[PDB]
Parts: C-alpha cells; structure tokens; sequence
C-alpha cells in the first residue's frame, strides 16, 4: 500500500494528523501524504474531506490522488507543493511582495473559488497557511476538512466556522445563515495582507473583532446593511465609528485595486461581489503568471 | 444570496450530471437471493422514525437511502444483516451532513442490541470501500428545495406536501428505482401545486429543467396511485410524520381524484 512510498521529510502537523513529503518509487512523482489521526470510527471531517475532493478538479485547487484505508491508517495522496503563503510572505518581510506576482495569486485564487461555488462547495476556513505555492508560479486552495456541501437556497449550517481574523461579520453577529459571501470576506482580508504583509483585521475576542473590523469600514446601520440592526448579536450599544477613506486603509494600493477590495469587503452578504465577477475586474486588465521571485 | 444567483444554474446542470454516475442498478432487487422489494420497504420506514427520534434532516434519511441502493447493487447481503447495512448508512449520513450527529453508541442503541459496536464500526469501513467514498449525491430534496423558488408566491403547504410525496417514494423500489431524483422531484412539485392550489408544472420550470408534463407523465401516474393508497400502506410512519404541525398536517390533505393530463 505505502511499500510505493518513501518518506522524505515531515513537513507539518497538528490537530488533523501529520503531513510528509514522499516520493514514488517506480514513477518518481513527489506527493505529499496526509495521514489522518485515529472513539467514533471514520471522522466526519475525513469523510467530508475526501468526497468533495474526489468531485473537484481544477488548476488552483489541491489534486487528490488516492486515498489508502488499511482499517488502522487513512492517509491521502496529494501533489507536492513546496511552501503556504504565510511562510512565503514571512520570508519576503524584506521589502515585500511585487504587484504583478499579487495579482497573478489572487486572480488564480478567484478561479478556485468560482469552481468550488459553482460545484456547491463552500471552504470555510481561507487563510495564508492554507493556500499553497509551487517553483512554477501557480496558487492553490489546500486544506478541505472545514468544508461542506450546500443546498440552493441554504439552511443553517455549523457557527464555530472560519478563523477569526478573517471570519466574515454574518458570521460574527449570529446570522441564521450564510453563504457563498463568507469564502469572499476571507480573500479579502488575504488581499490586504498580501499588499501590506500583516493581517488586516488582528481581533483577540469576537467583540475585539468586530470592534476593530467597525473602526476601519464604519459601523453599519440600516442604509448600508438592510436587517443589520435585527440579528440575533446585534447590540444597539454598539459605538458608532465613521467610515474609513479606503486610500487610508491600504495606502501603497492604487485605483482599480482599491475598488475591487471594497467589493470584496461590503458589508451586506447580498452586495459583496461574487469569485466568477471578480475575474472581470479592471484590476486584471495586465495579469500575467510570473514565478515566486524567491 | 443564500439562493446563490452567480451558481445555481451551474450547480443545477452539476448535479444533473452526477445524478447519473450515483445512480442504483435499477434490477438489483432480483438479483438478491435472500431480500426483497418487502423486507427493503421495512427497513427504509425504520429508518424515517430514526431520524424523527434523533431530530435528523430530512437530506440526512435520503442519502441514507441512496448508500443503501449502491450498496446493495454491487453486495449480497443476508435478511439477518440488512438492518446493519442500515445503521452504517445512516451513520455515514449524518456524519456527512449533520451539525451534531448521533454518537456511535446510540446507533447500537436503537439496533435493540441486535448487533455490536464493533460490527457497526466494521460495516461502516466496508460501505466506505464499496462506495469508494463518493457520498456527495443528489437527493430528491436538492431539486425540491430549487423548484421551490419558482412559486408566485411561496406556499408553505406546497412545500411541505412536496417533501411528503417525495419522502413517500424512497419506500417502494418498484417502481421508483426507475426514476432519477430531478425526475420524481419534478413530480412531486407538479401534484402538490395541483392538489392545493390548482396550478400546473410552470414554464420558468420547462425553461430551468427541459421536463414536460409530458416526460413526467409515467412517474406521475405512479405518484398519484402512491399518494391515494398511502392510507391503505403496510408501512406509516412517514404519515405519523407529517401529521406534525413542523410540516403543516400536510398528510391530512385529501389527495385529487383526476389530474387532468
Ligand atoms: C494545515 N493544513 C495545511 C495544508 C495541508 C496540505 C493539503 O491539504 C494538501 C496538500 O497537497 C499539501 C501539500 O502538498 C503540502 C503541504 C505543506 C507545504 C509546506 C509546508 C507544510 C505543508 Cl503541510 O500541505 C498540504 C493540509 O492538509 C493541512
């Protein structure tokens, strides 16, 4: 079963199970292998994982290869990439990441996106750790053990959801639902941090959170956000911040990403852009696929 | 948004597409020694008061009854150890689609102890296998829910009349393995607009789906019989169901003596 593979190197670990970097013998491709931990049989999260990835095959989004079940190990076969974005944009703290190399990621990330939202996946837990990068300049959506299947319409699914940093304020204030809308938010927050390389929104609470997302962008009342004033954690004892000029939340940004960074970020879920849109933007008039400078 | 306007015309033609890659052999029944369509029928009415018990959604009994189809399609089972393949289905199920699914231990529990945990664990794996892990299927519900948004206006005892007749249709395989979900989906919708407020199939709906009360003719025949002798049913427990205001006394409306077509 594993008798194809040898282990080179443990590359990361954590509540999920351990990940190494491996390479098949007889072929000479390099996988990663995910070995997921083993109470209440299979895990749901393993469950969800690996049937929505089988379904997904795209460019920007992580290729499953095989799944190995011995009925005491689960490992899943992956395409090797070599690093996440947050190491990445850690090891370019020295004078940061050139702008066609920000377009070229967050255009590859949209067209993810779009092919997960059109085959009714949602993500739920976008962040830096969680997308990875290769030698030949490409990006992709890793980490599917948050995600899930959605209905059209929706129902209510799971609260404790996305990462706080970059956890959508539906989500925040206790809506009944969500969508599409909140996998937005997340790239957002990423855009930002790729441009300025420290995270946009650094809450240490829910409250802090939400506090520190108002100061930025406003607090939003009825004429910015219908209904926003009638959800379930919504205080009226909220302070009453005024909005930000975009020009001053990410300075070096010119226009055209100004523009497609408030559509990502507008408040009301049925008003923020939509991935398959964003791809039209003005702002990837000039997008080329340049390799990782470092 | 929470009707995604972006996507659900490529999620609608996505899921007609796989529809067809998850469905049941439809002669599985005879090629089975030891079962039949009669013991298949005990064991799907168990399983919609599970997930009435242990408060369950709806989409949770449907994929259920979709990995027990598939399984039993390629695997010969004995009449002793249905309700096992049972108890691992709708386990799976709710682990694929619950927020808080039931614990391992009180699916041994409503077994009656006819089984261990062990054996449900074990099972579980040998579903797992068979099915090579593909358990996001269409369901029934997932073109119900899409037909819903094409009423002028929503109807509330529409919908959950429509759940009812398709609920109704997981129990007898003769004849509904023949049908594909989109199909007595469509169905479903066409006799509950009918029997409540007397309007057909709509043309926004031939547009979305390409089915004419022509095409769905044969499946509507067989509904219609279905919902009339649904009184008269060994099994009853999706009847108890919908007696229950939570879907509207829907199964106390009196069903239509013609339809017209
Ligand atoms: C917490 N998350 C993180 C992502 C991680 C994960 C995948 O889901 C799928 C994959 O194909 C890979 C991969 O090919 C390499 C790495 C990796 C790279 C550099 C450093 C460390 C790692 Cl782990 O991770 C992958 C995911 O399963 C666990």
């Amino acid at each position: 079963s594993m008798e194809n593979f040898q282990k080179v190197e443990k590359i990361g670990e954590g509540t999920y199970g351990v990940v190494y970097k491996a390479r098949n013998k007889l072929t000479g491709e390099v996988v990663a292998l995910k070995k997921i931990r083993l109470t209440e049989g299979v895990p749901s999260t393993a469950i969800r994982e690996i049937s929505l990835l089988k379904e997904l095959n795209h460019p920007n989004i992580v290729k499953l290869l095989d799944v190995i079940h011995t009925e005491n190990k689960l490992y899943l076969v992956f395409e090797f990439l070599h690093q996440d974005l947050k190491k990445f944009m850690d090891a370019s703290a020295l004078t940061g990441i050139p702008l066609p190399l920000i377009k070229s990621y967050l255009f590859q990330l949209l067209q993810g996106l779009a092919f997960c939202h059109s085959h009714r996946v949602l993500h739920r837990d976008l962040k830096p750790q969680n997308l990875l990068i290769n030698t030949e300049g490409a990006i992709k959506l890793a980490d599917f053990g948050l995600a899930r299947a959605f209905g059209v319409p929706v129902r209510t699914y799971t609260h404790e959801v996305v990462t706080l940093w970059y956890r959508a304020p539906e989500i925040l204030l206790g809506c009944k639902y969500y969508s599409t809308a909140v996998d937005i938010w997340s790239l957002g927050c990423i855009f930002a941090e790729m441009v300025t390389r420290r995270a946009l929104f650094p809450g240490d609470s829910e409250i802090d959170q939400l506090f520190r997302i108002f100061r930025t962008l406003g607090t939003p009342d009825e004429v910015v956000w219908p209904g926003v004033t009638s959800m379930p954690d919504y205080k009226p004892s909220f302070p009453k911040w005024a909005r930000q000029d975009f020009s001053k939340v990410v300075p070096p940004l010119d226009e055209d990403g100004r523009s497609l960074l408030s559509q990502m970020l507008h408040y009301d879920p049925n008003k923020r852009i939509s991935a398959k849109a964003a791809l039209a933007h003005p702002f990837f008039q000039d997008v080329t696929k340049p390799v990782p400078h470092l | 948004v929470n009707e995604v306007p972006d996507y659900h015309e490529d999620i609608h033609t996505y899921l007609r597409e796989m529809e067809v890659k998850c469905k049941p052999k439809v002669g599985y029944m005879k090629k089975q020694p030891d079962i039949t369509n009669s013991m298949r029928a005990i064991l799907v009415d168990w399983l919609v008061e599970v997930g009435e018990e242990y408060k369950l959604q709806n989409e949770t009994l449907h994929l259920a009854v979709n990995y027990i189809d598939r399984f039993l399609s390629s695997m010969s089972v004995l009449r002793g150890k249905l309700q096992l393949v049972g108890t691992a289905a709708m386990l799976l199920a709710s682990k694929f689609e619950e927020i808080y699914p039931p614990e391992v231990a009180e699916f041994v529990y409503i077994t009656d102890d006819t089984y261990t945990k062990k054996q449900v664990l074990r099972m579980e794996h040998l579903v797992l296998k068979v099915l090579a892990f593909d358990l996001a299927a269409p369901t029934i519900n997932q073109f119900l829910t899409q037909y819903f948004l094409h009423q002028q206006p929503a109807n509330c005892k529409v919908e959950s009349l429509a759940m009812f007749l398709g609920e109704l249709s997981l129990i007898d395989a003769d004849p509904y393995l023949k049908y594909l979900p989109s199909v007595i989906a469509a169905a479903a919708f066409h006799l509950a607009l009918y029997t409540v407020t007397g309007q057909s199939w709509p043309e926004s709906l031939v547009q979305k789906t390409g089915y004419t009360l022509e095409t769905l003719k044969p499946c509507l025949l067989d509904l219609h019989q279905t919902y009339l002798r649904a009184p008269q049913h060994a099994q009853q427990s999706i009847r108890e169901k919908y007696k229950n205001s939570k879907y509207h006394g829907v199964s106390l409306l009196n069903p239509p003596e013609t339809l017209n077509v």
